[PDB]
RNA sequence: AAGACGGACCAGAGCGAAAGCAUUUGCCAAGAAUGUUUUCAUUAAUCAAGAACGAAAGUCGGAGGUUCGAAGACGAUCAGAUACCGUCGUAGUUCCGACCAUAAACGAUGCCGACUGGCGAUGCGGCGGCGUUAUUCCCAUGACCCGCCGGGCAGCUUCCGGGAAACCAAAGUCUUUGGGUUCCGGGGGGAGUAUGGUUGCAAAGCUGAAACUUAAAGGAAUUGACGGAAGGGCACCACCAGG
């Protein structure tokens, strides 16, 4: 029996998908059937930034993002907390973590 | 073990961009000595200058940056050309946004002058006023004939005129507002801007042009 | 490398961190300035309004 | 349906948004039309969803352009069945 | 921390308010002793524990009902004060702009009213 | 040599090119071209210990040991260039780059704009490692 | 320069019989959906044999080998490692003409038709509005909003009905048992093994037994116990700071 419906992301009306990579465990993993996730993150994050932002001058400008696409594989996505283990009844829900 | 110690036998030189700006000392860049016994006029006029286009011009703009290329040395002076014009990385992949159509067209052109330019362009379907899709999409169809339109009057415009001038233009994006009214006929658009400018072939008998643009 | 020695006072006890709760969590007010006002991490019981010898701004004390 | 409606005289709203074969009573909703159209001097009798265009003598072009759906028409036209 | 008050103590506080609101006051010592004479309790701690959040109630109580308890006095004088009368009812509203579809609805029932019109930006409240 | 007519009286601009691995984190400040470096202390060059060289201490240390010798020759003021691992590979910058941006910027290097210039492709290649790999 | 590869955009979205399929543009023929008082006038449904295609690896001969890399050889980690982990790197990945014919070729659900239930999306076509925006003098465009109708991938919620349940508008209209047709199963192991035939250059693929063994093999849900699975708390028989 079926322990997840759509088998972790479905591949339904397409026949076959290409394979991804993880990240930071470099593994093969269909890309809709893996955990995929946005990445949007300051330059100099929350770290630098304080003296950077005193320390600047001749500058005005808005501070730059890093934009990466990570794609993480199920066993690595699930260990550091990206997924979780839920609820059987929470399962049948698409609706994820806020952001 | 093997060092030498070097920060005393090279000279400074002004690095200087065209007087189509209004910031032409752009800041100074010290190289070792060109002469006979140790070999620097390669390492001088070879050079490449990243400067964001903002600190060049004196703002419009706190994204863009200009390739500026040594096309002769006269005096500790360095009389620079464009080389391309490129959006950094930042500003790029912030435009790009999912649940968009994000088209993409790019061409190959002869300048006036002598130079070859491939030239990378970049647009985006907008949330129109009214809608209530959350994402932006259109017949294949459409978009198709959104790249050749974006393609034509991006060849055309720097076909004609001096590469100066093509600056010149690239830089408010003219050409990219032509495209936008060209093509919202169809799927009005948000967006629409040169990404990449890559040199492709740069001849020299324009030490002409050269002196002209500087001063 | 070296920084001088800059005195901070406790500003507000933010509470316990530590694998087993024996760190503490703090917010000195600078002193010196009054627009710095950083966390830093004290080992022992903290009572508000005490002062600090911070011998580092280096090597940020933080949770664990 | 309220699960206990029977219905002998249908409304025509609701059996003539229906697609074509799918009517209780099937006869399709298309018929002729007279067009006048002004650069044409004689009136051409054109069918509703023409498909390939009508023209006329009496016309240069100008009648009817091709849609899949139903033909366009240009300028001054009219509509009577009739009578299917 | 510790000893949180039970079930057992709170339940005899709610019977006590209600009953004998008007003898209670809002001073542990006096209200000590009326718990003596309105109940027998078999121990001085469990009768201290109740005498002490039957303080704490009345005082809550004199300003008006609160959560979880009532007294039948309060709850008679909130039903005489709403009265309320937000309307009477129609203002009068006659002939006002009313729906298109409102408007036919009024108007097969031998009325009619001024009506809305036209249609602009839609999806509509967006 | 020396600075360009003052070492410090007049803002002169290079860019940092910082390298941001994991297991190290060169700082690496060049001339505004890039043909020329100025500076040369490694994030393993300070403190060498094989792990502690992206570990913030190291880092911050380095930084600061390139800041002296920045302004020594006058260049006041830099423009940032950070940069990842990039490439067909993790492209993610270790902790040792915030620590080393935060020690310059305290030493006395003054900041000019800050640009991202990390290299991504259209995953050109292939990425390293076999199918069942490492499994964590 | 070489060889490889087309991110982000990219979705329970599209197309293709399936396998499969994302850079730009052009050419070549093909397919569906839709609209359709067009044409033929029963031409159809489904299936032994027979036939087309068929991922990956392998095999034939070349090109080619950038990248990565079954084998091998090295460094660690382990009581054991020959593995995972680091390094070197072979066939191979890529490309062409041949083989081969299988994959959990998974939606584990034959194909065709009819009938039985609510609500809202979205790719696409068509139709309708004293709807918005947009372009040419406005249009006819086009994108959008609302409604309507088809055919797609799905979803949601339901004593609709089924089922052992998990589930499932089909796995419904099955004792009130029967629309058409095809395929496969008859406790578990022996076994896709033996044996003969067949196809393949080879590797392999297809058909496919028995003796004997044994009253359980199995499915699902329920409740406990346990986890070096995830969120938690509480105690100096736990830790902390220390004696």
């Amino acid at each position: 029996t079926k322990k997840r419906r759509n088998n972790g992301r479905a591949k339904k009306g397409r026949g076959h998908v290409q394979p991804i990579r993880c990240t930071n465990c470099a593994c093969c993993v269909p890309k809709d059937k893996a955990i995929k996730k946005f990445v949007i993150r300051n330059i100099v994050e929350a770290a630098a930034v304080r003296d950077i932002s005193e320390v600047s001058v001749f500058d005005a400008y808005v501070l730059p993002k890093l934009y990466v696409k990570l794609h993480y594989c199920v066993s690595c996505a699930i260990h550091s907390k990206v997924v979780r283990n839920r609820s059987r009844e929470a399962r049948k829900d698409r609706t994820p973590p806020p952001r | 073990k093997k060092v030498v110690d070097p920060f005393s036998k090279k000279d400074w030189y002004d690095v200087k961009a065209p007087a189509m700006f209004n910031i032409r000392n752009i800041g100074k860049t010290l190289v070792t000595r060109t002469q006979g016994t140790k070999i620097a006029s390669d390492g001088l006029k070879g050079r490449v200058f990243e400067v964001s286009l903002a600190d060049l011009q004196n703002d419009e703009v706190a994204f863009r940056k200009f390739k500026l290329i040594t096309e002769d040395v006269q005096g500790k002076n360095c009389l620079t050309n464009f080389h391309g014009m490129d959006l950094t990385r930042d500003k790029m992949c912030s435009m790009v946004k999912k649940w968009q159509t994000m088209i993409e067209a790019h061409v190959d052109v002869k300048t006036t002058d002598g130079y070859l330019l491939h030239l990378f362009c970049v647009g985006f379907t907008k949330k129109c006023n009214n809608q209530i899709r959350k994402t932006s999409y259109a017949q294949h169809q459409q978009v198709r004939q959104i790249r050749k339109k974006m393609m034509e009057i991006m060849t055309r415009e720097v076909q004609t005129n001096d590469l100066k001038e093509v600056v010149n233009k690239l830089i408010p994006d003219s050409i990219g507002k032509d495209i936008e009214k060209a093509c919202q006929s169809i799927y009005p658009l948000h967006d629409v801007f040169v990404r990449k400018v890559k040199m492709l072939k740069k001849p020299k008998f324009e030490l002409g042009k050269l002196m002209e643009l500087h001063g | 490398r070296v920084q001088p020695i800059k005195l901070a006072r406790v500003t507000k006890v933010l509470g316990r961190t530590g694998s087993q709760g024996q760190c503490t969590q703090v917010r000195v007010e600078f002193m010196d300035d009054t627009s710095r006002s950083i966390i830093r991490n004290v080992k022992g019981p903290v009572r508000e309004g005490d002062v600090l010898t911070l011998l580092e701004s280096e090597r940020e004390a933080r949770r664990l | 349906m309220p699960l206990a409606k029977d219905l002998l005289h249908p409304s025509p709203e609701e059996e003539k948004r229906k697609h074509k074969k799918k009517r209780l009573v099937q006869s399709p909703n298309s018929y002729f039309m007279d067009v006048k159209c002004p650069g044409c001097y004689k009136i051409t009798t054109v069918f509703s969803h023409a498909q390939t265009v009508v023209l006329c003598v009496g016309c240069s072009t100008v009648l009817c352009q091709p849609t899949g759906g139903k033909a366009r028409l240009t300028e001054g036209c009219s509509f009577r069945r009739k009578q299917h | 921390m510790g000893r949180v008050r039970t079930k057992t103590v709170k339940k005899a506080a709610r019977v006590i308010i209600e009953k004998y609101y008007t003898r209670l006051g809002n001073d542990f010592h006096t209200n000590k002793r009326v718990c003596e004479e309105i109940a027998i309790i078999p121990s001085k701690k469990l009768r201290n524990k109740i005498a002490g959040y039957v303080t704490h109630l009345m005082k809550r109580i004199q300003r008006g009902p609160v959560r979880g308890i009532s007294i039948k006095l309060q709850e008679e004088e909130r039903e005489r004060r709403d009265n309320y009368v937000p309307e009477v009812s129609a203002l009068d509203q006659e002939i006002i702009e009313v729906d298109p579809d409102t408007k036919e609805m009024l108007k097969l029932l031998d009325f009619g009213s001024l009506s809305n019109l036209q249609v602009t930006q839609p999806t509509v409240g967006m | 040599s020396l600075g360009p007519q003052v070492a410090e009286g007049e803002n002169v601009f290079g860019v940092c090119h910082i390298f941001a691995s994991f297991n190290d984190t060169f700082v690496h400040v060049t001339d505004l071209s890039g043909k020329e470096t100025i500076c040369r202390v490694t994030g393993g060059m300070k403190v060498k210990a094989d792990r502690d060289e992206s570990s913030p201490y190291a880092a911050m240390l380095a930084a600061q040991d390139v800041a002296q010798r920045c302004k020594e020759l006058g260049i006041t003021a830099l423009h940032i260039k950070l940069r990842a691992t990039g490439g067909n590979r993790t492209k993610t910058p270790g902790p040792g780059a915030q620590s080393a941006l935060r020690a310059l910027a305290r030493s006395g290097m003054k900041i000019g704009r800050i640009e991202d210039v990390t290299p991504i492709p259209s995953d050109s290649t292939r990425r390293k490692g076999g199918r069942r790999g490492r499994r964590l």
